């Protein structure tokens, strides 16, 4: 697939944590019991 | 009595023959937004607030158009000891036609408004191209869901509604029996059958994102609260909702044969069914998962 | 049979039962348990009539209904029933209504006057006790009545000619009133430029010595403007200057005086940014604990037992230099009267750190009140006052110093900071010349006068005798809920 060569391994800087969510969650809920819907 | 009451009745008589001064209108050159017409400044039990003379017209002429006045409000800096209050009257404008200072209020996010210390004695005003914030009212600070802006708290005719500061949206909550507001408006059913017990009023059933839960029909004045046993939805269960009814279904006693009330699990948005024993909880719920009813221990 | 006796305060009757033990029931009416709720309707509503030789209509507190059914069982088991209430005659009222919600016959009712829990005290009170002054009772009902009238019948009128919601009353418009006066009195107000003149010098040594121009030609030296600064301090870079007099003197320092309510209220507000309502809050904690006495009162009293108690403690933790020969003595109002007593600790001997079963701001509050009760009958500060006199040319110049000798008082409750006093001065004698280094002129604005804060405004009415002590936390509140006044950082 990515033909990687090798593995680096690093801290993680929180504009790069950031950059990796596509949101942030904010209340403590899963889904829902009366449909089961996130 | 006799010193008090010859005071009283001298107050009670018209202006002219020595009674009380009733309040006092004094006008100024502002724009009504409902008729554009020159404004005037009032005080109220409510506070201090700028007012359309044809509050004075009969119905036919009559506004009833009224803006709030913010206060500038004076920011005493500690770390200038005794100067802080001295430049704080510094700060003031000085009325045209007197000596006395100048109080300060905002009108629009473009306008500033100074009225004179001994108003309406006094009849200086000024205006400013001054821009500042501006509040409609005060009380539980709330979020506005269609512009982010602060949202206060206001009272009225109509007892007690929630509004939007930004003087550009006229989105409106309102206060519920049961939590801090509810969502724009919701879908209301009458009881005549249930009495209200700490007042004369009868209940009403009343649907919001805090639930589902009773209220007294004279609301701002009664501000009766409880929420709605099963048995009593089981009662009215012809008058609720066609998705309603499913609470109406749910089991009405515990297995220690107590009664249930209606509760929403906030954590999953969804209405349950619990047990109460001398007003506390028995820790006891039911909740409605897929078409049926499911019980146990909290 | 056994004996009931009623106080007004819990607190105080767990601790009268305790010096009195069984044979007897102590209990507290907790307050009045029972008040008031031509125009028959007004008439009504005020519940009593002007116009039918004040006829009135008493009625249990909503929140008391408890309290006076549990009095009544408890009158059957009692032989002879000792209303001991306080001796004024608000206390005196509060008897009057127990004796006629609890019924029975006069005899059966005695009046008792606790002097202190001391043993000393709830003896004697049983001792020599009396009945219920009719004329004592009589004039609060007057005070209670004059105040229904005014609150009842001006009201209307303000709903009628001003808005409704409105209120007017004997002690709520006169602190409304001070606050728009002083509102008045800093619109107004108009700063007034003046300036200073400061000289740095060195001594015939090299020391330094710091100096305020006082004089001129005779005349409090007060420029208006720089114009006039400068003119001077031409004059002054070319003056000759010479040491005219040094005076030493001994000066002292003295503690003030124990804690009532106003003062706490004061003194929690500038030493621990405490509201009016947070002090009193954690006050009552404190006295329902037993750490202090009655947290409302306006005497600054104690008693010789209170005395015994403090001296017995400086002595033993500070020395001799620190115990005065004889009690400090203060308040010598010749029209002044005698009332529970200040406020102090209720034992000398215990720290604000032993109370781990109080808030972290009840135990600074106590603190607070300890200190102030023990610097009260300690020695005074001794300090070693000095004031120099120089001249140049036409102007007159001084310098103030002071060198602590004796903390006496203050080492109980310290200096928050240095004054400008409390500094040195170089040794100079009368006729020594002086070398300028620099002048430095200052520019200056008179200040309006301050605004009130909670506190102080509880001060200010204190001092009119304006309200009372249990009352003035519900004052500041009540005029701001009705809108008559604002609370913004904590000034109105
Ligand atoms: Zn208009
Ligand atoms: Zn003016
Ligand atoms: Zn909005």
């Amino acid at each position: 697939t990515e033909e990687f060569d090798a593995i680096k391994i690093a801290l993680a800087s929180p504009d790069m944590i950031r950059s990796w969510s596509f949101g942030e969650v904010k209340k403590p809920e899963t889904i829902n019991y009366r449909t089961f819907k996130p | 009595f006799s010193d008090f009451t010859q005071q009283l009745d001298k107050a009670e008589k018209d202006p002219e023959e020595g009674g009380m001064r009733p309040n006092q209108m004094v006008l100024t050159s502002i724009d009504c937004p409902t008729c554009g017409r020159k404004m005037g400044i009032r005080t109220a039990s409510t506070g201090v607030f700028l007012g359309c003379s044809g509050y004075a017209l009969p119905p036919k002429e009559r506004c009833k158009t009224t803006i709030n006045l913010v206060p500038e409000n004076e920011v005493l800096n500690v770390l200038e000891g005794e100067d802080a209050e001295t430049n704080a009257l510094r700060a003031k404008r000085r009325c045209p036609k007197c000596g006395t200072a100048m109080d300060s209020y905002l009108i629009d996010p473009k306008r500033k408004l100074h009225v004179c210390g001994n108003n309406p004695t006094c009849d200086g005003y000024e205006i400013e191209e001054g821009e500042f914030r501006i509040k409609g009212y005060d009380g539980p600070i709330v979020e506005c869901e269609k512009c982010g802006s602060e949202m206060h708290l206001k009272m009225g005719r109509f007892g007690k509604y929630m509004a939007c500061t930004n003087e550009e949206c006229k989105n409106t909550r309102k206060i519920l029996r049961n939590g801090e507001v509810a969502p724009p408006k919701e879908d209301p059913v009458p009881l005549p059958e249930l009495p209200c017990e700490k007042s004369d009023a009868y209940f009403v059933l009343r649907d919001g994102a805090a639930g589902v839960f009773l209220a007294a029909n004279t609301f701002p004045k009664s501000r009766e609260t409880r929420a709605p046993l099963v048995e009593e939805l089981y009662r009215f269960r012809d008058r609720l909702p066609e998705k309603l009814r499913y609470l109406a279904d749910a089991p009405q006693q515990d297995p220690e044969g107590n009664k249930t009330m209606v509760r929403f699990s906030r954590k999953t948005k969804q209405q349950y069914v619990s047990s109460e024993k001398d007003g506390k909880a028995t820790g006891w719920s039911a909740f409605y998962v897929d078409g049926k009813w499911v019980e146990g221990k909290k | 049979g056994k004996a009931l006796v009623i106080v007004e305060s819990p607190a105080k009757a767990k601790t009268i039962n305790k010096y009195l033990g069984s044979d007897y029931v102590v209990k507290s009416s907790v307050g009045h348990i029972r008040d008031l709720p031509e125009r028959g309707a007004l008439v009504n509503r005020m519940g009593v009539d002007p116009w039918h030789n004040w006829e009135a209509h008493y009625e249990v507190l909503p929140g008391k209904e408890k309290v006076v059914s549990e009095l009544k069982q408890l009158a059957e088991k009692a032989d002879h029933i000792y209303l001991a209430t306080d001796l004024d005659r608000e206390g005196e009222a509060i008897a009057w209504h127990l004796r006629e919600v609890i019924g029975g016959d006069d005899a059966r009712y005695s009046r008792v006057v606790f002097n202190e829990i001391t043993k000393n005290a709830i003896r004697q009170a049983f001792n020599k006790p009396g009945e219920l002054n009719i004329d004592r009772v009589n004039a609060q009902q007057a005070r209670r009545f004059m105040d229904r009238v005014v609150g009842y019948m001006v009201s209307p009128l303000l709903w009628k000619k001003i808005a409704r919601g409105l209120s007017a009353g004997r002690v709520q418009s006169v602190a409304v009133r001070l606050v728009v006066e002083r509102e008045r009195e800093i619109k107004a107000f108009v700063p007034e430029e003046f300036w200073e003149v400061d000289a740095s010098t060195t001594t015939p040594s090299g020391e330094a010595l710091a100096l305020q121009v006082t004089h001129q030609n005779d005349k409090p030296f007060r420029p208006v403007n720089k114009e006039q600064t400068q003119a001077a301090v031409s004059l002054l870079e070319k003056a000759r200057y010479s040491v005219l007099e040094r005076e030493d003197k001994p000066t002292t320092s003295k503690p003030g005086a124990p804690f009532i309510t106003s003062t706490l209220q004061q003194a929690a507000s500038t030493r621990l940014g405490f509201g009016v309502k947070k002090t009193m809050m954690m006050a009552q904690r404190l006295y329902e604990a037993g750490y202090i006495t009655y947290m409302r009162t306006d005497s600054t009293n104690l008693s010789q037992d209170a005395v015994n108690m403090v001296r017995g403690y400086i002595s033993d933790n500070f020395g001799k230099k620190y115990l005065p020969e004889s009690p400090n003595q203060y308040a010598s109002k010749e029209n002044s009267q005698e009332a529970h007593e200040a406020i102090r600790p209720s034992d000398v001997n215990v720290m604000a750190e032993s109370l781990k079963d109080m808030e972290a701001d009840a135990q600074k509050l106590y603190q607070l009140i300890w200190r102030q009760f023990v610097a009260c009958q300690m020695t005074p500060a001794k300090y070693d006052s000095t004031t120099l006199t120089v001249g140049a040319g036409d102007f007159r110049l001084k310098a103030r110093g002071r060198i602590l000798r004796f903390d006496g008082w203050t080492k109980v409750m310290p200096a928050l900071r240095k004054g400008d006093e409390d500094r040195i001065l170089p040794a100079v004698n009368k006729g020594d010349a002086l070398t300028l280094v620099e002048l430095t002129p200052a520019q200056h604005f008179t200040k309006p006068p301050a605004r009130f804060s909670e506190a102080s405004l509880v001060k200010e009415l204190e001092k009119r005798g304006i309200g009372r002590p249990s009352t003035y936390a519900s004052i500041i509140s009540t005029i701001q809920d009705r809108g008559y006044v604002r609370v913004e950082n904590r000034r109105f």
